[PDB]
Formats: C-alpha cells, sequence, structure tokens
C-alpha cells in the first residue's frame, strides 16, 4: 500500500535562499504527482503536476522533477520569498490499484523570513479611533531573529508575528500586538 | 468555472441534518469529499468515479453522498454531531488526461449543542502613535475583532473604497480568549500600514471590515441581544493633519 | 451514416436427432448500429424463452450475437428466425435446415 | 484486467 | 500456439431515454471471460468463463469501479464527437473502442492494439507499432492533439506491452484446462441429390476449439472453388465452434473430390471422400 513521505517536516530560512524539498513514495506505480499549497486557515492552491511521461514543470522560481530513482520527487524553491511561506503538499495517484484514491504526505511547513535592513525595535500605544479610553501594544520593526512568546498573565493577549510589505516603497516590517482589559497593564512591561 | 463548493460557512445544532453541495462544469469523471481537522490532514470521506457510483475512503460514518448527475456530488451529514465541526473540501478531476485533481474552496461547519454560544465580533481600529510617526516617518493602524463564536471571519482592509493588500499582515489564526474553556470566544489583529504623509491627509478613509458567519435565516432566537446572524462589522479611520 | 445489413445463420447446437432435446440457434453478425431484433420460430410462431449473448464486435466494427433456445426437433416441424434492423426494409426470415 | 485511466477525446 | 487478450467496449445515446447503454466485454482468444452491461441490475463487472471466478473481490471491485469510469468517460464522449460533428441532438450515435495484447507460442509479446470508432467507422486508432496516430477527419484531429499533450500513446504501451501481457498469462495459466485445450474437429459428410445431373456434398467440421480452421475442396487434386459454398466460422453455443464448406457436383462423380481440414488441434491435416 502507498505511503507518502515528505522531508523536512519544518524548514526555517532567511529570504533569498534556494530551497528542496522532497517527496518520496513507496510504490512506484503512479499515475501523477502533485504538489500543492496550503496556507494556515484557508484552501489548497495546485501548484505543479508531473507524470511519468512528463517528469518535470515549471512555474516561476518553483519547479519539480520526477526523479530517475522511480521513488522520489523533488520540488525547487528559487530566491525565496516571505510570501513563499506555507505547508507545501505532495499527493500521488494510483496507476493500477483500481481504486484512483490519492495518497498525501504529512507536508512541509515553511518559514521564509524577510530580512530586514534597518531594524528599530520599539514598543508603541495606539488608541483607540472611537474613544480614547481603549488601547492597543504594537511591537514593530525588530529583526527575524526575535521571537515573540504568546505567554504569562491569562487577561494580557499577545498575537504571534506577522511580516507586512509595502510593495510601493519596497518595505517589509514584522509586528506582533498585545492588550489587555485591566489597570496595571503598560505598554512598557507587555512583551516578554 | 472549476469547483464551486456551497454553503463556505455553516453553524449547526446537535442533531440537525445539512447538505453541502458541489458543482464542477469541466465534465470531471471524479468527485470526492474531504474532511480535514484544524492543523490535521485530509481524510477522504467519499467519492464516485461515475454517475451512479460511490464508495468509502477513510471515514465514511455520518455521511452520505449521491451521483446523480455528472456535475454534482452533494454530501449529507445525517445527523449532526460536534466531533464534525472541520474544514470540508471537495475534490474533482479526470480519470484521464493528467489526473490533476481540483479543489473547491472549502465549507466551514461548526456543530454546536447550544446556538446561545454564538457572538458576533466587536470591531475597534486603532490609530498610528506619534511616536511611530516621528521616528519611522510610517504609520500603522490596528484593526482588532473581538469576542466572536464561532471563528468564522474574513477580514479586510478598505482605503477610500478601495480593498487594498499592499501593507497588510493579519494574524493567521485567532487566539482563543480562553483556552481551557469549550466554546472560547476568539480575537483576531490586523495590520495596515501606510507612509505618514498617507496617514496625515483627513480625506483618506480607512475601513477595516469583518465579515463574519453566524446564524442563518430560520434558527430559533429569544435572547435579550441581536440575534448573531451572518453580517459584517465593521470600523473606521480618517486620516489626520494633527 | 455507414450501416450494414447483417448475416443471419440458423442451426443447432448438437447434430439433430429427432425427437432429442437441442438448442436451436440463430446467429447474427456483420451489422450495424447495434438494435436489433431476433425471434426463433415454431411453425410460424415467436418462442417466448429466448436467450442471448453478451454484445460484441468484429475487427470492421460490425456486430455479432447468438440467440438461441431449446427445442426437440422433429420431421415436420418447421423452425426459423426472424430479423429486423434499420437496414432490412423488410424483415427477413431464414429457415432452419438439419443439414446447414 | 482492464486499463485503469482513459482520456477522453 | 499464439494468444490474445482483448477487450471491446460499446456505447449508444439514446435520446429521450436515459444514460446513453454501455456494454463492455472481455475476451482471451475466442473465450469471453467478463461483461458489464448498464442495464443490468447487478452493477458489477461478472464473471462468463469458469477460471476467472478464482479471482478475489478486491479484483472484482477493482474491475468494476474501472468499467464504471470507462463507461463514464465514453457517455462525455457521445456527447463531445456530437459537438465536434455539429450534429443532432436527439439522433442515436455509436461510439466503439476496442484494445488488448497478442503473444506468439512462446507467450511473448507481438504487438498491441487501441482503436476507436464513430458511428461504425475508424475514428482514431494507436498504428500498428504503437508509436504514433491514425487520425481520420478534423474531428479526430482535435482528438488526437488532446492525447499526443497527456501522452496517452505512452500511457497504452506500458499497458499493453506490460500489464496486458502479464494478465494474459495468468489467465491463460489459471485456465489452463480450457484455454491450452486444443479440441479437433469432429468431420463428416452429407450428400444430397440437387436434381437430374447434379448432387451436393457439403463437409462438416463441428465441436472444435479454438476458431482458427481451413475447409477446402480439390477436384482431381487440384483446388475447386466453382460451385461451392463456405459459410462463416460460428459458435456452437458450448464454448465450441461449427462451420462447413459445400459443393455442387455432376451425379455421379462425387468421388473425385475431396474434402481438407486443417485445425491446430489435428496432429495431421483431415481428408474427407464421399464413401456412399
Ligand atoms: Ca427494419
Ligand atoms: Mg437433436
Amino acid at each position: 500500500k502507498q505511503q507518502v513521505t515528505q522531508i523536512p517536516a519544518a524548514l526555517s530560512v532567511p529570504e533569498g535562499e534556494n530551497l528542496v524539498l522532497n517527496c518520496s513514495f513507496t510504490d512506484s506505480a503512479i499515475y501523477n504527482l502533485q504538489w500543492f499549497r496550503q496556507d494556515p486557515g484557508k484552501g489548497l492552491t495546485s501548484l505543479l503536476l508531473i507524470t511519468p511521461w512528463q517528469r518535470e514543470q515549471t512555474s516561476g522560481r518553483l519547479n519539480a522533477s520526477l526523479d530517475k530513482s522511480s521513488g522520489s520527487s523533488t520540488l525547487y524553491i528559487a530566491a525565496s520569498q516571505p510570501g513563499d511561506s506555507a505547508t507545501y503538499l505532495c499527493a500521488v495517484r494510483p496507476l493500477l490499484d483500481g481504486t484512483y484514491i490519492p495518497t498525501f504526505g504529512r507536508g512541509t511547513s515553511l518559514i521564509v523570513h524577510p530580512y530586514i535592513q534597518n531594524p528599530d525595535p520599539a514598543v508603541y500605544q495606539l488608541r483607540d479611533s472611537k474613544s480614547s479610553d481603549k488601547s492597543v501594544c504594537l511591537f514593530t520593526d525588530f529583526d527575524s531573529q526575535t521571537n515573540v512568546s504568546q505567554s504569562k498573565d491569562s487577561d494580557v493577549y499577545i498575537t504571534d508575528k506577522c511580516v507586512l510589505d509595502m510593495r510601493s516603497m519596497d518595505f517589509k516590517s514584522n509586528s506582533a500586538v498585545a492588550w489587555s482589559n485591566k489597570s496595571d497593564f503598560a505598554c512598557a512591561n507587555a512583551f516578554n | 468555472m472549476g469547483v464551486t463548493q456551497t454553503p463556505k460557512f455553516q453553524v449547526l445544532k446537535t442533531g440537525q441534518s445539512m447538505t453541502l453541495q458541489c458543482a464542477q462544469d469541466m465534465n470531471h469523471e471524479y468527485m470526492s469529499w474531504y474532511r480535514q481537522d484544524p492543523g490535521m490532514g485530509l481524510r477522504l470521506i467519499h467519492y464516485s468515479v461515475s454517475v451512479g457510483m460511490t464508495d468509502q475512503g477513510e471515514v465514511p460514518n455520518g455521511y452520505n453522498v449521491s451521483r446523480s448527475t455528472i456535475e454534482d456530488f452533494p454530501l449529507r451529514l445525517l445527523s449532526a454531531a460536534p466531533s464534525q465541526t472541520s474544514v470540508y473540501f471537495c475534490a474533482s478531476s479526470y480519470l484521464g488526461n493528467t489526473g490533476e485533481l481540483f479543489f473547491g474552496e472549502g465549507s466551514r461547519l461548526t456543530v454546536l449543542e447550544d446556538l446561545k454560544n454564538v457572538f458576533p465580533p466587536e470591531v475597534a481600529v486603532f490609530e498610528p502613535s506619534e511616536a511611530e510617526i516621528s521616528h519611522t516617518q510610517k504609520a500603522t493602524l490596528v484593526c482588532l475583532a473581538t469576542g466572536f463564536y464561532p471563528d468564522h471571519v474574513e477580514l479586510s482592509w478598505w482605503v477610500n473604497g478601495k480593498e487594498v493588500h499592499s501593507g497588510v499582515c493579519t494574524d493567521p489564526q485567532p487566539l482563543k480568549e480562553q483556552p481551557a474553556l469549550n466554546d472560547s470566544r476568539y480575537a483576531l489583529s490586523s495590520r495596515l500600514r501606510v507612509s505618514a504623509t498617507f496617514w496625515q491627509d483627513p480625506r483618506n478613509h480607512f475601513r477595516c471590515q469583518v465579515q463574519f458567519y453566524g446564524l442563518s435565516e430560520n434558527d430559533e432566537w429569544t435572547q435579550d441581544r441581536a440575534k448573531p446572524v451572518t453580517q459584517i462589522v465593521s470600523a473606521e479611520a480618517w486620516g489626520r493633519a494633527d | 451514416m455507414i450501416q450494414r445489413t447483417p448475416k443471419i445463420q440458423v442451426y443447432s447446437r448438437h447434430p439433430a436427432e429427432n425427437g432429442k432435446s437441442n438448442f436451436l440457434n440463430c446467429y447474427v453478425s456483420g451489422f450495424h448500429p447495434s438494435d436489433i431484433e431476433v425471434d426463433l420460430l415454431k411453425n410460424g410462431e415467436r418462442i417466448e424463452k429466448v436467450e442471448h449473448s453478451d454484445l460484441s464486435f468484429s475487427k470492421d466494427w460490425s456486430f455479432y450475437l447468438l440467440y438461441y433456445t431449446e427445442f426437440t426437433p422433429t420431421e415436420k416441424d418447421e423452425y426459423a428466425c426472424r430479423v429486423n434492423h434499420v437496414t432490412l426494409s423488410q424483415p427477413c426470415i431464414v429457415k432452419w435446415d438439419r443439414d446447414m | 484486467s482492464l486499463l485503469m485511466w482513459i482520456t477522453q477525446c | 500456439g499464439s494468444h490474445s487478450m482483448r477487450y471491446f467496449f460499446t456505447s449508444v445515446s439514446r435520446p429521450g431515454r436515459g444514460e446513453p447503454r454501455f456494454i463492455a466485454v472481455g475476451y482471451v482468444d475466442d473465450t469471453q471471460f467478463v461483461r458489464f452491461d448498464s442495464d443490468a441490475a447487478s452493477q458489477r463487472m461478472e464473471p462468463r468463463a469458469p477460471w476467472i471466478e478464482q479471482e478475489g473481490p478486491e479484483y472484482w471491485d477493482g474491475e468494476t469501479r474501472k468499467v464504471k469510469a470507462h463507461s463514464q468517460t465514453h457517455r462525455v464522449d457521445l456527447g463531445t464527437l456530437r459537438g465536434y460533428y455539429n450534429q443532432s441532438e436527439a439522433g442515436s450515435h455509436t461510439v466503439q473502442r476496442m484494445y488488448g495484447c497478442d503473444v506468439g507460442s512462446d507467450w511473448r509479446f507481438l504487438r498491441g492494439y487501441h482503436q476507436y470508432a464513430y458511428d461504425g467507422k475508424d475514428y482514431i486508432a494507436l498504428k500498428e507499432d504503437l508509436r504514433s496516430w491514425t487520425a481520420a477527419d478534423m474531428a479526430a484531429q482535435t482528438t488526437k492533439h488532446k492525447w499526443e499533450a497527456a501522452h496517452v500513446a505512452e500511457q497504452l504501451r506500458a499497458y499493453l506491452e506490460g500489464t496486458c501481457v502479464e494478465w494474459l498469462r495468468r489467465y491463460l495459466e489459471n485456465g489452463k484446462e480450457t484455454l491450452q485445450r486444443t479440441d479437433a474437429p469432429k468431420t463428416h459428410m452429407t450428400h444430397h441429390a440437387v436434381s437430374d445431373h447434379e448432387a451436393t456434398l457439403r463437409c462438416w467440421a463441428l465441436s472444435f476449439y479454438p476458431a482458427e480452421i481451413t475447409l477446402t475442396w480439390q477436384r482431381d487434386g487440384e483446388d475447386q472453388t466453382q460451385d461451392t459454398e463456405l459459410v462463416e466460422t460460428r459458435p456452437a453455443g458450448d464454448g465450441t465452434f461449427q462451420k462447413w464448406a459445400a459443393v455442387v457436383v455432376p451425379s455421379g462423380q462425387e468421388q473425385r473430390y475431396t474434402c481438407h481440414v486443417q485445425h491446430e488441434g489435428l496432429p495431421k491435416p483431415l481428408t474427407l471422400r464421399w464413401e456412399p
């Protein structure tokens, strides 16, 4: 019976790096091998499709090949970008079993960190446009090697970091938000 | 064109029946249904290689399908149970050509014992810090959606009546306000960063809209607060000279 | 479009012996399209329980089928095969001959 | 044993 | 001797009469072993020869699912072809497909086949060596271009030269008692007075398997065709075949004629002559 294995399981890299993700399968009698992309909370986007008679395909910075050793495929991602971050799934279909059921691997979760050329880590306090009473704390402009722990006190909430990209001025930046409905809570003592 | 699944979101009461639809106009002989719990893998429910033919996958229990036409492959939940809360996907293909699989957008179902636990989000926009502006010459607005249940929302940013994507990053997933509580309400943040000059122009209008998917038109509702139906909740801010 | 008239042979499964049970066959072949009407007759009357083989075809795409029913031949009873097809303007009746 | 995959004309 | 495995598929549109009809039959040499008919109640690929029933549930489940997929693709082709030919929405049309393989006496691959027809005429087929396509008209050219983009010829050859030949050998071995049996023809000659100056001689060949056979007449040791009649080889209905050759001769000269019967089951060809 078919088993799809994908290595590495997780991958964390700086942008600009050329990546190699592997998808191996135990039963070489396949009709096709298909690579997909899936982001948290969203659907599946098909990336490429290869077969034993059409062993490679290219789509921009992506290219996949069905290797000579009939039980493996490699996905190559050139000049990685933070926008490439996602879980990469590979699936194969049977050539002979008479069921047509695809077999998926567990996926490869990829995180591509943005290059923060001029880090200016700082925590700012933002007020509600509708009523100054409420506030939010914004930790921003920190480098990609900084970690944000969604931790401590049950009444203090901290989001994970996310990258935004100001395309018109070719500028990206990291940030995390924190808030709490209490007194004593200052943005100075909010992060880590 | 492609694969169309409906509905995209749905809240059910324990014991209700529900039919999810799936149609394709590509003359695909093969149609199938999967469920995928959060962070887990795709599990095949049922599939069909032809009209009048259906077969079981890994998890057919509690579901029924029919294939009376080549275009449609409906999935019937016989009697909804909390364990059926998951994301459902329809996928089709030719049983020839390249055999390429085509996925629908997904249908998010949440099965609940008590519909009183459904809440819409409250939405607020937090304005850029003058300290941010004075240090970076950039201005970051934060949108925050809190207290919603279930986690069925779509957040978007609208500047001057047009949806924008540049300068935006929304949390990939909301946070449970009370992690150990089942049926805990959620919160979600987003950021929109613009140049200080663009934020300082009072003609610029920034709106954060959160599309919430809740109770349907025919669900019972006699509680004191407004029935938590599918609705758009938004908050806004206008640029400011000083 | 490209249509072909059926060839017809009426005969028994085993060598005919008067008074001994046997099978009466009507083999139809070389026709197109597949819809066809075949009846086995006993003294000009339609024999009710007639079975047939699964539809198949030859190298040139023309179809062939075997219709058959049990019968006990005699010296004076007349057996026949009656065929109707879109290529035939008149139904075709072929009589059974024990030495054919 | 039958062919498994057949491409439409 | 040589052997072959072959599948024959027929799909017929029935305007205002439900799904088109789909019938699939499978043969090894001159013996049918499987069947599928879209109108039958079972909705299963069914056994038609004894030896195939030794295959398990996985086989029958798989062959059933594959033959159903096959019916769905042909149901689509019926609509596509009508479109290519800009034809009747309410007119009845036929699509046929045949594929399979031939092996020699030593059971090694000889050739393969994959042909398609529309309304009884060649539409598209793989050439004799399986390395290219033959397309009848502009419609088949459209099919041909799609099939070459999907690498259909290569997909088929993998099956026609490998898998097809592997199952043919599996079947021949499991069903050896009946498939590798050679049944020599039972023969005899009949005589009838046609008229005042003529007499008919009918040479028979019965209960033989496989169907390949040769019946010929000679007069004074030379091939005879004048006033002769040779019927098409026909099935007896019990898995065997029948065939006859007749000749009209001048009355009184019937012993100058001989009937020669050649069949794989005969260690030596038989020669029949009229012995009153
Ligand atoms: Ca007629
Ligand atoms: Mg008899």
